[PDB]
RNA sequence: AGUAUGGGAGAGGAUGGUAGAAUUCCAGGUGUAGCGGUGAAAUGCGUAGAGAUCUGGAGGAAUACCGAUGGCGAAGGCAGCCAUCUGGCCUAAUACUGACGCUGAGGUACGAAAGCAUGGGGAGCAAACAGGAUUAGAUACCCUGGUAGUCCAUGCCGUAAACGAUGUCUACUAGCCGUUGGGGCCUUUGAGGCUUUAGUGGCGCAGCUAACGCGAUAAGUAGACCGCCUGGGGAGUACGGUC
């Protein structure tokens, strides 16, 4: 599990202004990070039903965000996705 | 509350060692829940026998 | 890292070692990292109810701080130990050291 | 474990032993493991002494 | 033939039946009676006269190894656990102490089928 | 609508250890004619020694008391104790993004019990079956036994009176009495009393309803989207198709 220092790194590396934390580059930096640490527990146990619920909920609020920034900015979008690795 | 508190452990069992309910006693629920926890701990622990 | 507190019960026969396995367990400790923040000797105690036909029993009480493979050697070092007969591992938060009730 | 003393006559330690076993309640346990009871008839009952623990409670109340 | 002064009784009450065992401590049986050994054949097994008359049997056949006083467990929830600790009295032994021993389990084994008589 | 930081409650989920009570069986002492079962009996067990009582051993399954109109979960469901991995919820104040929302045809995931496949395990219970009763007959209810199954691992099946017989989301509309998890205030020394919030219950005004009844957890007053109905049988049936 990510603790309060990989948290602070991300949000660091990701922010658009100071004390910026609800910014959507920021929101989909730390979903992409939580779902890369959970698909470890997920390997081993198979038949947590009730935890991938919330890992598929993550991944929707992932996707919306996403959405939304396409939809404001394309070159932000771009960009994010680039740095993040995500395929689409 | 633990179970290392024989004595106030003792206040909460009846002769044959059951647990007394909360309507009997007097007890809010959070700590009724506590003392069920630590009861059963120190059965374990040897601390207080299971039954008689 | 992480709190735990345990308890051991050691054979009475075998309570002239109690020193012994508590130093050695200790020391493993302490080179593994840990902070001994209590240690208590109950002593000497009737068992309520009899465990393997035995009626007296040791207690000792330990207070740590370790990792993971620490916690498992430990465990693993209670189980094939045929001194220590009952052991209670317990995770808390916070570090306890204040004297406690049964130290007398 | 009823342990007489001194002097009390047998009648008086059978009638005392009577009183203790109402109170343990070891005799509900003895018949209720007589037959096997499904969950929906537990819960049936058990919703069924809930509610009447409830209409007891307003009318010692008023 | 030995002799013993302190003994334990054992009231096996059923609703079927009632078996009064007379032993001394350490568990050795030493006399015993049930309400079939009397008659008493059937469903009448079960009344508490009965189980009086097995007691009076057993108190007295323990007589002979001679025993004074006492201590009484008795077990099942029959009718005739009363009468078996009654009789024992009137034989003339003194119960030190009588107590119940019943079984429960913590949630164990799953009992029987519901009869729908 | 969402994000970061402090705190809190819980049978929420997955994996692995471990403890006590009880049932069955086995071995051994003490001991001797019954035990068992029913409305009453009988089948059955026992003099190559039961049942009862005491000691020791093996194995499987379930977790008394606490226990609650309690709690947690989308639903199905989840109860001994401990460790590891892990989801959601409640609560305070600032800070941050700036409509990023609601619903949802097709689709997809989960989904009690019984059932199926491969390999294990098997104490108790127990469809099928065997015997004893009852009865005009008994195919059943009652009694004595008893195999699948109930348990574990890996998959399938996709159905229940899967029910609050009440789709999801939002706002507004008298009061009174309880209970669970938090916040705030007041006494005044520690136990009580007022509020506010999220759940869970009992009455009840207006309103609604064919009536029963519902009534801030609406079946009231309104808005958004979806699913479904059109007399009873034939019939959730045939044909075709998909799995």
């Amino acid at each position: 599990a990510l603790t309060n220092a990989d948290r602070a790194e991300i949000i660091a590396k990701f922010a658009r202004a100071e004390n910026d934390t609800g910014s959507p580059e920021v929101q989909v930096a730390l979903l992409t990070a939580q779902i890369n640490d959970l698909q470890g527990h997920f390997k081993a146990h198979k038949h947590d039903h009730h935890s991938r619920r919330g890992l598929i909920r993550m991944v929707n609020q992932r996707r919306k965000l996403l959405d939304y920034l396409n939809g404001k900015d394309h070159e932000r979008y771009t960009a994010l996705i680039g740095a993040l690795g995500l395929r689409r | 509350i633990d179970y290392k508190d024989i004595d106030t452990l003792k206040q909460y069992i009846t002769e044959n060692g059951k647990i007394v309910p909360s309507r009997i006693t007097g007890t809010k629920a959070r700590y009724q829940r506590q003392l069920a926890l630590a009861i059963k701990q120190a059965r374990y622990l040897s601390l207080i026998p299971y039954t008689d | 890292m992480r709190h735990y507190e345990i308890v051991l019960l050691v054979h009475p026969d075998q309570s002239d070692q109690v020193v012994g396995m508590v130093e050695r367990y200790i020391s493993q400790i302490k080179e593994a990292d840990g902070q001994i923040h209590r240690l208590e000797d109950w002593g000497r105690r009737q068992l309520a109810y009899p465990i393997n036909k035995i009626h007296k029993a040791h207690y000792i009480l330990m207070n740590v701080e370790c990792g993971q493979s620490t916690l498992d050697e430990l465990e693993e070092l209670f189980r094939y130990n045929d001194a220590i007969i009952r052991n209670l591992i317990i995770r808390r938060e916070h570090a306890i050291t204040e004297e406690s009730l049964l130290a007398k | 474990q009823v342990k007489l003393k001194e002097g009390e006559p047998v009648d008086v330690a059978i009638r005392r032993f009577k009183r203790s076993c109402e109170k343990a309640g070891v005799l509900a346990d003895v018949r209720k493991r007589e037959f096997y009871e499904k969950p929906t008839q537990e819960r049936k009952r058990k919703k069924a002494a809930a509610v009447k623990r409830y209409q007891k409670k307003l009318a010692r109340e008023s | 033939t030995r002799t013993v002064s302190e003994g334990v009784a054992h009231i096996h009450a059923s609703f079927n039946n009632t078996i009064v065992t007379i032993t001394d401590r350490q568990g050795n049986a030493l006399a015993w009676a049930t309400s079939g050994g009397q008659g008493f054949r059937g469903s009448r097994k079960s009344t508490p006269f009965a189980a009086q008359v097995a007691a009076e049997v057993a108190g007295k056949a323990a007589l002979d190894y001679g025993l004074k006083n006492l201590d009484v467990l008795v077990k099942g929830p029959g009718p005739g656990r009363e009468s078996a600790v009654r009789a024992l009295g009137a034989v003339g032994y003194k119960i030190n102490s009588i107590t119940d021993v019943t079984p429960i389990p913590h949630n164990g084994c799953r009992p029987p089928k519901k009869r729908r008589v």
